[PDB]
RNA sequence: GGUGGUGCAUGGUUGUCGUCAGCUCGUGUCGUGAGAUGUUGGGUUAAGUCCCGCAACGAGCGCAACCCUUGAUCUUAGUUG
RNA sequence: CGAAGGCGACUCUCUGGUCUGUAACUGACGCUGAGGAGCGAAAGCGUGGGGAGCGAACAGGAUUAGAUACCCUGGUAGUCCACGCCGUAAACGAUGAGUGCUAAGUGUUAGGGGGUUUCCGCCCCUUAGUGCUGCAGCUAACGCAUUAAGCACUCCGCCUG
RNA sequence: UUGGGCGUAAAGGGCUCGCAGGCGGUUUCUUAAGUCUGAUGUGAAAGCCCCCGGCUCAACCGGGGAGGGUCAUUGGAAACU
RNA sequence: AGGAAGAC
């Protein structure tokens, strides 16, 4: 489900890199930018663009994060449940937390989760330190969580009976 | 190994000469004074930015026309420039001289304009990239059919020389009739010296 | 009319399987036309054409089958909606910046060639500009007079046209397309199972669909 | 004032591969990514020159043309021929 | 075909397994397996044979700067049989054994059952191998994919720059 | 174990027969060894933690609870091993 | 299936 433009994001970048390709009279050098990009309310996606130059691969990243969004589960400004993300030798265990914690994450997984707006979450990195994986691997992870009210309409039961 | 100049290039074919006149056996001494005008000019007329001065010879008068696009900061009183520049050219040259001013309207298509603009943001130590960006940016939203930009030297890195070019549109420099005006800049900073080559497309002869 | 009895619906034996699970032994040996799920697959099709047209852009047509290419482009021509007629060019609905600004320069080419100084040199103007207007003509279609982006989209064949179901899925069009029995119809609900290259059966179907919007227009 | 050192502190010029035919970008697809596609394939050309299929559609510097000279003729222009 | 190494002329004696069908039996007798025992290509060793061809070693002829090598001419041990030994290979599917679920297409080997036949063949189920493409799914990619490197359970072996 | 793997990165024994060992198809009664749950006695006092008081909160000093048990006796439950 | 040819 694509989401409109119709938002205000805050497009804080990630990570650049240098870039290289080698051909007959040398190196070429391009600069690959990975931004993370969402509004507080539970809308989050990336981007990743290559430019020769690092604005134009910055609005080259927020136009493709602002192609690729997806929106997360916010109810009691923390997750529902335990998950792990675990795309591409990245594994993030994400596991709620009581409301005055904070979010404890890292670096990448960190800047998607504030950028989500989730308050308290405990998030461990047991894979791969690569940032694109990692960024990978928490939004698969944000996308595989679910409501309580969906599990109540799927098992077709109420939410106080779910809850006790 | 480079490009051959496209003005030296295009002159005597397409593009008219700055110097329109014929002198016989006093060729010598009168390129010899007509280059001391030239560089007066230019010393004292940097600031008011001329692009181009042409001369002609009136019969042991001399007559200059000087194209700088804007009469503001140049004219003064407008009278001023011109007993100030005719007495002391008279004083230089001993012959008599005449002197007319012209204006560029559409001002941002001039090479030598942006090649002098670039130059002048290279002293002010604004960034090159910016310099460039701002130019660009600037030709275009005068209108333009295509500009090619060009600094090289020591651009703030020490032991590395390196250019930089940045272009939009069409600038062929291969067909005849396409009118290119090319400017050279020099530019001195703390950093060293800078070169600066601007060519500018703006548009086609039939 | 709705009848059937017209197609076979396929080839030979060597077909992708996607009914074959709980279907018990029959003497017939072959699967017989399901006429009430035919007649609802076809009403429902029509109550999404309605609503197709009550938003009023219609639907645009891909094709390649040769055989049955003029005879879309002809329905298209008569009733109103789009068509692509020869070969499709490849990302349409992503780059439809380069496409609109394409088709401007159509206009542009189309009232210079007309209101404009026709002679300034006799033939190299003619052999460059009007095999330029075949070509663009001929390799774009009737996708001219949109100015806009497209509503929904109909497929002569989707193994034919595998990349068009693509472009679709990633922006997010709904699809309608006849199958073959070789194809993959798990995807959407909405779905046409028939003979895609009987030209008979696949005349009566969009004439129907196409009088179908021809009704609904009003 | 240095025709004194530093071309590996530099602009400005030049040769070279090489008149070789190639070198890239925008938008978009494919890929976790570096990347790829376009720019490959077929037929011809001196050429990425032209055209037909093709997740590509286009654009830019190049190639070719426009420039000069030598190759026949009409009009005008005949001296210092 | 064999558990692996491996096994291709034909005949005989002895002998080990494997597969299909049945439902006449016993009624959980099953899986895996540290140490242990047994096999185990080629080369090698001991004793006695045999030695056609090939042929390490070794010698002559070239080529090269040298050429203890490739190339040519010979040629001992070996390769073959019987009795023992050593116990290694890129001993390879570089994939431990067992059991069960998970889309299809197409050959081949050995069967069983049905539709006008005890005629030729034609189709559909059906195992047990043996291939080749190819989903979901897995993988870091290559790739694997009912002969899993998928989803599980048991037991063993092994790794920690 | 919670919390890794073994085609190509380090990592499948050359393969078999099997002792001890490690696991075990369905149903029905039976015991309570494993399992779960009460009662009692114990796991000293200082320590960590929970709640109050004092030296100008304080560092510390006190007063009352929670356990660090595959702990011993005994009662109860029979789904699973 | 159509020559031996070293080093930086």
């Amino acid at each position: 489900r694509i989401d409109p433009s119709k938002l205000e994001l805050e497009e804080r970048l990630v990570t650049v890199n240098r870039v290289a390709k080698v051909v007959k009279g040398g190196r070429r050098f391009r600069f690959a930018a990975l931004v993370v990009v969402g509004d507080k309310n539970g809308h989050v996606g990336f981007g990743t663009g290559k430019a020769q130059e690092v604005p134009e691969a910055i609005r080259k990243a927020v136009e493709d994060a602002k192609k690729n969004l997806i929106e997360v589960p916010m109810v009691g400004t923390t997750i529902p449940h335990e998950i792990i993300g675990r795309f591409g030798a990245g594994n993030i265990l994400l596991k709620p937390a009581s409301e005055g914690t904070g979010v404890i994450a890292g670096g990448p997984v960190r800047a998607v989760l504030e950028l989500a707006g989730v308050a308290d979450i405990l998030s461990k990195s047991l894979g791969s330190n690569t940032p694109i994986n990692m960024i990978r691997a928490t939004l698969q992870g944000l996308s595989e969580l679910k409501r309580a009210e969906d599990v109540a309409k799927l098992r077709g039961k109420s939410v106080e009976e779910l809850l006790g | 190994g480079q490009k051959v100049n496209p003005v030296g290039l295009r002159i005597g074919v397409i593009r008219d000469w700055e110097s329109k006149w014929y002198a016989g056996k006093d060729y010598a001494d009168f390129l010899h004074e007509d280059l001391k005008i030239r560089e007066y000019i230019s010393k004292r007329l940097s600031d008011a930015s001329v692009s181009k001065v042409e001369i002609e010879r009136a019969a042991n008068r001399v007559n200059i026309t000087i194209h700088t696009a804007k009469p503001g900061m140049v004219i003064g009183k407008g009278g001023s420039e011109v007993e100030a520049l005719r007495k002391a050219l008279n004083s230089l040259t001993g012959k008599r001289v005449h002197i007319n001013i012209l204006e560029i309207k559409r001002a941002d298509l001039d090479a030598q304009l942006v090649a002098d603009n670039i130059a002048r943001q290279l002293e002010n130590r604004v960034s090159f990239r910016r310099a460039q960006k701002q130019q660009i940016q600037r030709t275009m939203r005068a209108g333009a059919q295509g500009v090619k930009t060009m600094v090289s030297g020591r651009l703030g890195g020490a032991d590395i020389a390196r250019s930089e070019y940045y272009s939009e549109g069409t600038v062929p420099l291969h067909t005849l009739r396409a009118d290119i005006d090319y400017a050279t800049s020099e530019a001195d900073t703390t950093y060293g010296k800078l070169g600066v080559k601007v060519w500018i497309y703006r548009g086609e002869v039939l | 009319l709705l009848e059937a009895g017209v197609h076979f619906g396929h080839q030979t034996r060597r077909w992708n399987p996607k009914m074959k699970r709980y279907i018990f032994t029959e003497r017939n040996g072959i699967y017989i036309i399901d006429l009430q799920k035919t007649v609802k697959k076809v009403e429902e099709a029509y109550n999404f054409t309605k609503n197709l047209a009550a938003e009023g852009g219609k639907i645009l047509f891909v094709g390649t089958k040769k055989q049955a290419q003029d005879s879309v482009k002809e329905e298209a021509q008569r009733s109103g909606m789009y068509y692509v007629n020869q070969r499709w060019l490849g990302g349409t609905l992503t780059n439809f910046e380069t496409i609109q600004k394409r088709i401007k320069r159509l206009k542009d080419i189309e009232k210079m060639q007309e209101n404009g100084t026709f002679d300034v040199l006799p033939k190299k103007e003619v052999v460059q500009l009007k095999k330029e207007l075949e070509r663009l003509e001929k390799f774009l279609g009737g996708i001219k007079d949109m100015k806009d982006l497209p509503d929904a989209l109909f497929i002569i064949d989707p193994r034919k046209e595998r990349i068009a179901v693509a472009e679709a899925r990633k922006l997010n069009i709904p699809i309608i397309g006849i199958v073959d029995t070789n194809c993959d119809p798990d995807e959407i609900d909405v779905v046409i199972p028939a003979n895609d290259d009987a030209i008979r059966a696949v005349k009566l179907l969009t004439s129907k669909m196409a009088d179908a919007i021809l009704e609904a227009k009003q």
